[PDB]
């Protein structure tokens, strides 16, 4: 998927079971999949980061289609949750897919140290965010039953960086010619 | 200590300011 | 100003107010990103926030502290010769100025479409002794603006600099450093370009068509010495009094060649920083 | 406008479609007053960490579904913090917010009646003077009925719907705070409810003040693949929780 | 006058005899300020139900006793409410009150040095770069040492007293907030201590801010029946507890 | 201020007043140290004192003159090679910053639990001639903040410092010196810690979990020389604008390893400064 | 002679004062 | 910074001015 575009879409499926899980990523903004992102790509130019962050999701589904996902931010402290109940217990947002289309999930800033390191560090572990089905994806007749959701991340006015340093995400195992 | 553009030209000066 | 500038508290970020619950109609968390705009949602909106008076400056997040840092952009080298001194194309270097002969820094700009600034060039000559004594090796770094006699070889007539700039550095005396005005016939330096030389299906197309700023020619004035040497004069560059227009997505593919975008590696599959996951389900 | 936004903890819920919201007996839930009070100790009031948006176990809406209930003081006997403070204290008092989500498409047809009920003394399925058992009116996130099977040895309530489980023609049930989920307009149902009880703070364990019922009135009808499952998900938020009468800790059951 | 009375929860402690009380660094424990703060969520502050007078496991004072320590953020990893809120939240912050009781008669002779210590990085008993293990600096009500025996396979701290366990001549230990229990005048020892740490709220699990030590200086000496046991009992009270960064729940260990 | 500051009379100590005899009830000499407090008794209390106007300042007894003194904390070494230049992990040093790689100074702080300050680093490179002529040996000291390309070997791409700090020193020109802001995500530098990496019964525990400030990479830019050398660039450190919280008992056991307290010597019995007496009766 | 912070940043300055 | 003819003679001075 990765070398292609798809590498960007997340198809919301069938799900025979119920209350099943979609995906997860970890918040440490310098961690693929995050990293490469206009933000990540950047942050990797500084040693320390801080503030809240914003995750936005969009339904590239259908019109007649319907769904309800539950997204959650599991602060640093434990393990990325295996189950929904366990994750619903912390910070989250139920998302009702409808005429709108975009739900934006905020990632409050929870930390001990006013500031976190941009570099992988067990200490400065920001946590995980995950998504699960609240209900389902119901589609009336003759509509596809899988559809995609795009996801994004922009900053919050909270946000701020410091201690400039040279990037991670780019090794010029060159040189460069003429 | 500052604003003492010891040199004539403007191209020569410290990192600008912020505003 | 001082305090604010010395304490570096010029650009401060707002604080996070206190919230209460909302069992109300308007849902700020819902917007349609298709509008191409960006959401405006905050902590205070989504949760029951507290009250934190902030104190983080976005000072270091300024195109001047992002850009205004010296970087190797060229490493002039001279493996002297004593056998044939002078001769054609020897013992004197000539480099055509550009910020993209070195990833690192090239990278950094490229983050924007257009840029403008006064540049400060710092020369770090390092004299490697390949002999039993290096003597007194004087040096001349001449700047040759476009359309000018570029030394054919070591002692032309162009090293008289009757009207050119030549900085001189003699072993001991510190690193030479000098500032230069924004040099472009254009209001800004074209970090990119979607133009060509002409209609000639063999014309040039890129950031080159446009920026041809001249060259820098190095000479080692001193004459013939006994015990050999090799000089390596490093060229660092800093952007002071910079402006930038229309940001761009950073680069994720190791380039090759300058004044071009071309990535297509020699055989190797195009590689990028993205890492692979077993499953989306666990991070 | 129908869209609604609700924020309770560190949690928020949205709904791009709705049928207003309802405040039980037109009273908004709040904290106890030194007038109506009785106890003497300073109540612990976990704010946010407790009175937040907990979501239960989901359920299937069948053409054979008959109805399912959850008893509130009880549904969160496990929901972190609230549900611990419950067990550590004798007196507990709190109000709730009920977000009932159940979507499907505009090509579906169905109707759910949702209602909360003060003191919902259920009736046993068996004739006599034997009252329903503890352990069975104390299901938990999971709720009760569905249309399930069970031991008749257990002093088991009435799985009987039309009689309201209490033996009152369901349909008069509209007297209790309620709303429906008519899949053709609706998406959810939102009930908000203060603390109703002849006592300022009751036993969060022995007594369940609020009882919630959801009953399929007009049976779900699509023309789709029965691969299309249309769950029903309940989310709840203690509000103005207040506790007191601290001590050892009860025990799970 | 020496008598003292202290009331913290639903709990109170008395002492018909005492050596003043001490406030660590002359600062009284209180709640976090929106200035020094950093987090963004509204902290849960269990009042009373949490910051109350918990008493630990008691201990014996031997003529062979060597000394025993308890690490605070940790000693109450089980003490109801506080010790749950600990596990449910990432950030925890709180100050304490330490009531150290140890009586015997006026015909007894003994001296206990009691002290609290900010960041008490213990040393391993074994030469090298191997730091003490988690699981052993996380004893619980029970505390550590006594003068006990154990696996040397465990990245085990120094049971070594005179070096302060950190390798600082005990006796300079008087620099940390302290007092003694000279059985000839004293009865208890009372330490009160604010929250000290370069961060506004730390991890109640990974980091123990306060560390408490009690060390027999002059050995217990009676002339009685060794049927006469003179325990040492520690009681503690989180004060101005504040928590935040709510979520699932960690796990016991 | 001046006088008081130039004359160094800022913090002066009180004088010793005059006393007379006391055949009175309240006995100041009697207090119960069990209260954990400290006595308050003075000369004037215990004896029949005179009158001495003092004139001793406690200026030099300030956390800034106690701390604010430069100390060797590291001795970067480079036994050059000309055989293989570049190669992996050569002719370039990389050190992870810390005040405890050297007793002396480590000692001194450790006197307190928490500390904070701006640091001034001074570099003392010393070029030992193992050849018949050392030439011109230029140098590059680059500071690599956490999470950054640390040179694999001598000429990476990281020595371009397009956005990093690299100080350059060429034989003759004086000692390089530069100041650095307090670098910590925390309000203060954790001189100690009673925390761990995690619940992993294999997690880290100490003053390390917390302070990982990056590294300093040394390079000798000049290229290949003829006659060998060995460079020893000493790293001194001074604390300017310091604060300290919660004092601790000094250290009496020679440590081993850093970021740890561990004393337990290799076999040898744990030794301390205390001396032995034959008898308490005679000193 | 004094208070002439020849450099911009505050981290760069002499040993502080006393009060 | 300017007009500080550190030297006595006039022949010694910066590049003149413009007018
Ligand atoms: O000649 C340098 C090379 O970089 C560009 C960006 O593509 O921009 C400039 O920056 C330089 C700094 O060294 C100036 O010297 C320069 O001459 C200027 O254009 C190019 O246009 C140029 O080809
Ligand atoms: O990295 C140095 C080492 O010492 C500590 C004290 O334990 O504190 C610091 O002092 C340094 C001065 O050289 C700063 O460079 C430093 O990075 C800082 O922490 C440690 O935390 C650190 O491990």
């Amino acid at each position: 998927n990765v070398g292609n575009v798809s590498m960007y879409t997340v198809q919301l499926g069938n799900q025979t079971g119920m209350a099943q899980k979609v995906f997860s990523i970890k918040v440490d903004i310098t961690s693929t999949p995050l990293a490469t992102t206009l933000i990540g790509e950047i942050a990797s130019y500084y040693t320390h980061w801080t503030g809240s962050l914003r995750f936005s999701f969009m339904f590239c589904g259908t019109a007649n289609t319907t769904l309800k996902l539950l997204l959650a931010y599991t602060p640093p402290g434990i393990d990325e949750p295996t189950t929904r109940k366990d994750a619903m217990l912390g910070t989250h947002v139920v998302w009702d897919v409808g005429l709108q289309s975009t739900i934006s999930l905020v990632v409050p800033w929870v930390s001990a140290s006013h500031f976190r390191l941009t570099a992988d560090n067990k200490y400065s572990m920001a946590g995980y965010i995950t998504c699960w089905y609240q209900t389902n994806l119901v589609v009336p007749p003759s509509t596809p039953q899988t559809a995609d959701m795009l996801c994004f991340v922009s900053a919050c006015k909270d946000f701020c960086l410091r201690m400039a340093r040279d990037t991670d995400l780019h090794i010029q195992s060159g040189p460069i010619e003429q | 200590y500052f604003n003492i553009n010891y040199f004539k030209d403007a191209a020569s000066s410290g990192a600008s300011r912020l505003d | 100003n001082y305090i604010d500038e010395v304490l570096n508290e010029v650009l401060v970020v707002p604080n996070i107010k206190e919230s209460h619950h909302t069992t109300s109609n308007s849902a700020p968390l819902l917007d349609a990103a298709e509008t191409g705009h960006t959401s405006n949602v905050q902590p205070e909106d989504a949760i029951e926030t507290r009250y934190v008076i902030t104190s983080q400056t976005r000072d270091e997040m300024s195109i001047e502290s992002f850009l205004g840092r010296s970087g190797c952009v060229h490493i002039s080298r001279i493996k002297v010769d004593y056998t044939d001194y002078n001769g054609q194309d020897i013992n004197f270097t000539k480099w055509k100025i550009t910020l993209q002969e070195m990833a690192q820094i090239r990278r950094k700009f490229e983050l924007f479409t257009y840029v403008r600034f006064d540049s400060e060039i710092t020369l770090v000559p390092c004299i490697a002794g390949r002999g039993d004594d290096i003597g007194h090796i004087v040096m001349q770094y001449m700047y040759v603006p476009p359309g000018a006699p570029i030394p054919s070889k070591r002692n032309d007539f162009s090293w008289q600099s009757g009207t050119n700039m030549s900085i001189f550095w003699q072993h001991g005396q510190p690193f030479p450093r000098f500032s230069i005005p924004f040099l472009s016939i254009a209001s800004a330096y074209y970090m990119f370009y979607d133009g060509y030389d002409g209609d000639n299906t063999s014309s040039k197309y890129g950031s080159v068509v446009t920026n041809d700023m001249g060259t820098i020619c190095s000479r080692i004035v001193t004459e013939k010495q006994k015990l050999s040497v090799v000089i390596t004069t490093h060229i660092y560059h800093k952007a002071k009094h910079t402006k930038a227009w229309c940001p761009r997505p950073p680069r994720a593919v190791p380039y090759t060649h300058s004044h071009v975008t071309n990535y297509m590696p020699e055989t190797g599959d195009v590689t990028t920083a993205i890492v692979r996951r077993n499953t989306i389900t666990t991070a | 406008d129908r869209i609604m936004q609700i924020t309770r903890g560190d949690s928020t819920i949205s709904s791009d479609d709705v049928a207003n919201a309802v405040v039980g007996y037109g009273v908004w839930p709040h904290y106890l007053t030194p007038q109506d009070a009785t106890a003497i100790n300073k109540p612990t009031q976990p704010d946010t960490s407790s009175n937040r948006f907990y979501t239960l176990e989901s359920k299937h809406w069948n053409g054979s579904s008959k109805g399912w209930w959850w008893k509130l003081p009880d549904a969160l006997k496990d929901m972190g913090i609230f549900g611990e403070n419950m067990y550590y204290h004798f007196l507990g008092r709190s109000g709730y917010t009920v977000h009932v989500q159940c979507n499907a498409s505009k090509f579906h047809q169905g109707t759910l009646l949702v209602a909360m009920i003060p003191e919902h003394q259920l009736a046993s399925a068996k004739h006599g003077s034997v009252t329903a058992g503890y352990k069975l009116t104390h299901p938990g996130e999971a709720g009760r009925d569905v249309s399930q099977e069970r031991d008749a040895s257990l002093r088991q309530p009435s799985d009987d719907s039309w009689l309201n489980f209490d033996g009152t023609l369901l349909g008069n049930l509209l007297i209790f705070p309620h709303q429906f989920i008519n899949l053709r307009s609706n998406n959810s149902a939102t009930l908000i409810v203060p603390y109703v009880n002849a006592v300022p703070m009751d036993s969060m364990l022995r007594h369940n003040n609020w009882c919630l019922v959801i009953i399929p009135i007009s049976p779900l009808r699509s023309e789709t693949t029965s691969s299309n499952i249309v769950p029903i998900t309940v989310s709840i938020s203690p509000m103005c929780a207040e506790f007191s009468g601290a001590r050892a800790k009860n025990i799970k059951q």
